[PDB]
């Protein structure tokens, strides 16, 4: 069990062994960075947020409104891209908009 | 924090203002009190209102009255007219709801012209 | 040819009960 | 005065399946809140007493069709007794139902949860136990698993009812038990592309039956699969089928609107065709095998078809848009309504369909009246035009509109139906047009606004405009003098209504206040400040509270009774409200909907449901959809009235027109839901007149009996105020002493007489022994009728349509057989 | 359990817009500098 390995396991991890609850809205997609220092969470009706997770640190919480189909962080933690309804947008780190992609129509799968 | 109500009242060209606070029984009219203004065989068409509406109704609130332009006879329909649309309005907002429902009642069974002004059009005959 | 112009406007008046329809309800059916 | 929920009519059909009866002549057709039943060989329908939260999702039926288990939304299940029509459980599933097989034996049914397959023992009902009443909690459960992957779509038995089988919504399906068998291990019916619609056992129950969504059915022997067969179809999924296994056809309703109908021992095309632009969304098929039965969801769209006599049995529909105006025929017996669908249709009030719909406005249709005859329907519409239907040909004299282009919204014939009045928005002043002419007769003046409501006089002298100027006007037309007298009112007028005695009439204005006019010397007699009296709070999309929302709080539409004694009025609100004229008390006042998928109902609106987001009703969730038509959102921004785009997720509740019936003890609400009727319910409630401590039932009976003295026997009954006393001392006298009590009978009972002998004349099979009541009635009685005329004139009119129901349904037969057999006797 | 937190009312969606950085000219930016580098530096420039 996790209380075993969380006992038995340095306190530094320990910290890392966490979890979060989010009911309300729709079931939560999430991805890191490949780096690791960052995820996002996208929740199906509408939730998306991007954070710092190890120093607790949310860079961002977008409410979105409509249904979410994928998140991802494109080379850095610095912009995100999200599929939407039907197009796919991508934001920077403070969580606006910079521009919605069009030609990408009820994408359902991303992979950068 | 005070019971305060502003109502208005309108003929030809007199306009009259006619503040309703909690008070007791004094109506006032231009300073002078409202046995007193408006030319006595007129005084019975000031009081029309408050002996249809009884004076127990009137033995809690102070009304002050300003008015304006016209002649006398208009003076005297603005003054009616804006003492009936100030009891009715501070019955509305400070006693009961059905109270006010009463008087518009008494007052609209008597004549309408004591809460509504219908300013006259003319007819350009077809 | 009269195929062409008639052909044309058979299209043009397709194209205006449709958009004509789309104004209308944005105007939310307040139009002549 | 006592008014309680008859028939909900104008919807045949909303979401939910649909059923019919083991005996086949009855339709189980599901309505939002409701179910309506529709006696289909003898057409009559009822709706039930219930009312859901939410809209129906399921119906199931005993094969002893005695007992109803109707599911609404979120699980939240009822089931009540139709043979007595009384509501009998309340239950809730926690999960949504999304699938719902009654057994064949009468005694489990099988419900398919959003992935939980619960198998329930049925409830015994007091019909059934022998000194037995309502158990607590009745439902007992037999088996429940969850064995499954994703959502169960459909459910069907076996014939013996000891298999039962689970059309899934992941792939595939699974055949199970309700007992331990002793050589059968519970098993799953493998991959088809999409996932299953339907899986159908035969009568034989070797081969298994499995209809997927993309189009292909498939035939399973013992396991593996004999032969798999799809069919073409171009662009459409199968999106439902239905098999009946006596005569072995398989139904299969498709997302174009067209259905195939397929024998199926092999593959092997019965028919096909196509019923709707729209998908077919549930078939329900017969007992017999005889009448299929259709519902395509999105617009109304309810269909029984006979399938091998290929003809339409039913083919009916509700309004997919707004309801604008109803009225009623002044026989009573037909309620016309308009609607933003562009469509008026006349819907007959027995028997709950539609009579005709006619299609020739365009782009939504406001208005819609009679004349005093009831031959001519004269209707108004934003096309710009008022059409003058001929209603015993079912076509339209006359088509009149203005000179400039209008979009008319009010409209008002003269009751000698000879001038028309019409009003709109865009221009300020009121059309006049001559039906005897064709042409336009007058535009006339006078208003600052646009005119909202116009109403001429049942005496036919004088109109009434109300409009926007806040002004009323009395329009006194037909004299040379041509004639206006303005009402100054407060607000914008809202609505005109005429008293049925011209002396008197009432304006709705937008404050929320009634008041109350003298017409011959004009002049305000009475009002009601209303505002409070109609307050249906807290749609969504309103951040203020519901108490607070000026915009629910005025009335559109009011109308008098018959008699002239309460008015309807009703509003963008929940609640009509039934005031009186003389002591101007609010009488009784109506919660229109209970439903929970409408908006305007709850207020005081809970907050489980305000996510971080906002209302969690109020997230767009149309990307979870698996359908491209159900994804793409192609509306326009900001539309308010009518456009084709209609996300219309929550409708609000609003009353789009209420009307009193000619005849009395009814009542109808164009609501959103549906058009609702209201009925002066007297088959529960004890009422008696004027009666004393002996008069009980054995006392008529005994002065019916041992000393018959009909007379005081029959104003003993009338005093009880009981139907089947007043049948029996009714079909107790002779048709020898009627003229003797009618010669010597009380004045003051006279009209509830006329109403009660009017009443067994168009129901009881008595034509001669009625017709001699009614005969006696005037014959005495004339001088009086005569001389009240207003006092009676509700009476007169449900004789007049009682003796005119008799004239021309028998002796139109009765001539041509008589002048038929004198011509064949001629030779 | 507690009274919820209120929502704001007219929310827009966060979208990068005109007059940011990172989306204006560097040609624009430069004469922003050239503009405050002579507006700090105040001189008349009269030549002899």
């Amino acid at each position: 069990r996790q209380d075993e390995i969380v006992k038995e396991v340095a306190v530094e991890v320990a910290q890392k062994k966490f979890e979060l609850k989010l009911t309300e809205l729709g079931p939560y997609t999430c991805e890191y960075s490949r780096n690791g220092r960052d995820l996002i969470l996208a929740g199906r009706k509408g939730h998306v947020a991007t954070m710092d997770w190890r120093e607790g640190k949310l860079g961002c919480e977008l409410q979105l409104g409509e249904t979410v189909r994928d998140a991802r962080f494109l080379h850095n933690n610095q912009f995100f891209a999200v599929a939407q309804k039907k197009y796919v947008y991508i934001y920077d780190h403070n969580g606006v908009e910079i521009h919605c992609l069009r030609k990408h129509v009820e994408v359902s799968h991303m992979e950068f | 924090s005070v019971q305060a109500v502003q109502v208005f009242g309108k003929k030809k060209n007199a306009t009259a203002v006619a503040r309703c606070v909690q008070g007791k029984g004094l109506i006032k009219v231009n300073g002078k009190p409202l046995k007193l203004f408006a030319p006595e065989i007129l005084r019975a068409k000031l009081y029309e209102p408050i002996l249809i509406l009884g004076t127990d109704k009137f033995a809690d609130v102070d009304i002050r009255i300003r008015v304006a332009g016209g002649g006398h006879t208009s003076q005297v329909y603005a003054v009616r007219q804006a003492i009936a649309k100030s009891i009715v309005a501070y019955y509305a907002k400070y006693v009961d709801e059905h109270s006010k429902n009463l008087l518009k009642q008494e007052l609209i069974q008597f004549d309408r012209s004591l809460l509504v002004a219908d300013p006259r059009r003319c007819e350009p005959k077809k | 040819a009269d195929e062409k112009l008639r052909r044309d406007e058979e299209e043009i008046k397709r194209m205006w009960k449709e958009i004509s329809a789309k104004l209308d309800a944005l105007s939310s059916w307040h139009y002549k | 005065t006592n008014f309680k929920f008859s028939n909900l009519l104008g919807t045949v059909y909303c979401r939910g399946n649909l059923l019919f009866s083991p005996d086949g002549t009855h339709l189980f057709s599901p309505v939002g809140n409701r179910v309506t039943v529709f006696n289909l060989v003898e057409n009559k329908s009822y709706t039930f007493p219930f009312a859901h939260r939410k809209n129906i999702s399921r119906i199931g039926l005993t094969p002893q069709g005695n007992l109803l288990l109707s599911i609404d939304e979120d699980g939240q299940a009822i089931l009540t007794n139709v043979p007595r029509r009384v509501v009998l459980y309340h239950f809730s599933f926690k999960s949504p139902v999304t699938a719902l097989a009654f057994s064949p034996s009468g005694r489990h049914f099988v419900v398919g949860l959003k992935r939980k397959i619960e198998v329930w023992h049925v409830p015994s009902t007091p019909d059934t136990n022998e000194d037995g009443d309502l158990e607590f909690a009745p439902f007992v459960r037999h088996h429940t698993h969850m064995q499954h992957f994703d959502d169960v779509r459909h459910l069907e038995w076996s014939s013996d009812s000891r298999f039962f089988l689970s059309a899934s919504k992941d792939l595939t399906a699974r055949i199970w038990s309700l007992d331990t068998e002793e050589g059968f291990v519970p098993t799953v019916l493998s991959g088809h592309r999409q996932g299953v619609v339907g899986a159908y056992f035969s009568k034989d129950q070797e081969t298994i039956y499995t209809v997927s969504k993309d189009g292909a059915v498939f035939e399973w022997k013992y396991w593996r699969i004999v032969n798999k067969h799809f069919f073409m179809q171009n662009a459409a999924t199968l999106r439902c089928a239905a098999y009946h296994a006596e005569s072995n056809l398989l139904v299969a309703g498709f997302s174009n609107g067209i259905f195939g109908l397929y024998e199926m021992p092999d593959f092997n095309l019965i028919h096909t065709l196509s019923i709707s632009q729209n998908e077919i969304d549930f078939v329900t098929i017969n007992k017999s095998g005889e009448w299929l039965a259709f519902g395509a969801s999105k617009l109304g769209q309810l269909l029984v078809w006979e399938w091998q006599s290929e003809s339409y049995i039913l083919k009916q529909q509700g309004h997919f848009d707004a309801m604008n105006s109803l009225v009623y025929s002044p026989d009573g017996q037909r309620i016309v309504t308009a609607a933003d669908d562009g469509k008026i249709k006349v819907w007959d009030v027995e028997s709950g369909f539609c009579i005709v719909t006619f299609t020739e406005h365009t782009s939504g249709v406001t208005a819609c009246e009679f004349a005093k005859k009831g031959s001519v329907l004269f209707t108004a519409s934003l096309d710009g035009s008022v059409r003058a239907w001929d209603l015993i040909r079912y076509r339209n004299f006359r088509t009149f509109t203005a000179p400039e282009r209008l979009s008319f919204t009010c409209m008002a014939v003269d009751p000698s139906g000879e001038v028309i009045a019409a009003g709109s928005i865009d221009s300020f002043d009121i059309h006049i047009w001559s039906v005897q002419t064709g042409q336009l007769l007058d535009r006339l003046s006078g208003h600052e606004g646009p005119v909202s409501s116009l109403a001429f006089a049942p005496d036919g002298s004088v109109l009434v405009s109300g409009s926007w100027d806040r002004t009323a006007r009395i329009w006194s037309i037909f004299s040379r003098t041509q004639t206006s007298e303005p009402l100054q009112l407060q607000s914008d007028v809202l609505d005109v209504a005429f008293r049925p005695d011209s002396k008197q009439i009432a304006i709705s204005t937008l404050d929320g206040q009634l008041t109350f006019w003298s017409v011959s010397e004009a002049q305000q007699v009475s009002g009601v400040d209303g505002r409070r009296d109609v307050s249906g709070g807290r749609r969504i999309t309103d951040r203020r509270t519901a108490a607070n929302v000026a915009g629910t709080k005025n009335f559109n539409t009011i109308r008098y009774s018959m008699d002239g004694t309460c008015l309807l009025a009703g509003g963008n609100s929940k609640y009509i409200c039934l005031y009186s004229t003389t002591t101007m008390v609010l009488l009784k006042k109506f919660t229109v909907s209970v439903n929970l998928s409408l908006s305007g109902t709850q207020e005081f609106l809970n907050s489980k449901l305000m996510t971080e987001a906002g209302p969690v009703g109020l997230l767009d969730d149309q990307g979870e959809a698996s359908d491209l038509e159900d994804r793409i959102d192609r509306s326009l921004p900001g539309s308010k009235r009518g456009d084709p785009g209609a996300r219309k997720k929550f409708p609000e509740v609003r009353v789009s027109g209420v009307a009193f019936s000619p005849t009395g003890n009814s009542f109808c609400a164009a609501s959103t839901e549906g058009l609702l009727v209201y009925s002066l319910d007297n088959t529960v409630q004890f009422d008696p007149f004027d009666l004393n401590m002996e008069i009980t039932p054995a006392s008529t009976l005994a002065v019916l009996e041992k000393e018959k003295d009909y007379l005081k026997a029959l104003v003993m009954a009338f005093r009880l105020n009981e139907a089947g006393l007043i049948t029996r001392v009714y079909q107790a006298i002779p048709y020898t002493d009627i003229g003797l009590v009618v010669e010597q009978f009380p004045t003051v009972y006279v009209p509830r007489l006329l109403r009660f002998v009017a009443a067994q004349t168009e129901q009881s099979p008595h034509m001669e022994f009625c017709l001699l009541w009614i005969r006696a009635l005037i014959d005495k009685h004339g001088p009086w009728l005569a001389a009240n005329r207003g006092k009676v004139d509700v009476e007169l009119r449900v004789v007049a349509r009682a003796v005119a129901k008799m004239r021309d349904e028998i002796r139109r037969l009765a001539d041509e057989n008589v002048y038929m057999v004198d011509y064949l006797l001629n030779q | 359990g507690v009274a919820k937190r209120t929502r704001k009312f007219a929310t827009v969606k966060r979208i990068i817009g005109k007059q940011d950085e990172r989306r204006k000219a560097e040609a624009v930016k430069k004469a922003e500098e050239e503009k405050r580098k002579k507006e700090k530096q105040a001189i008349r420039e009269v030549p002899q």
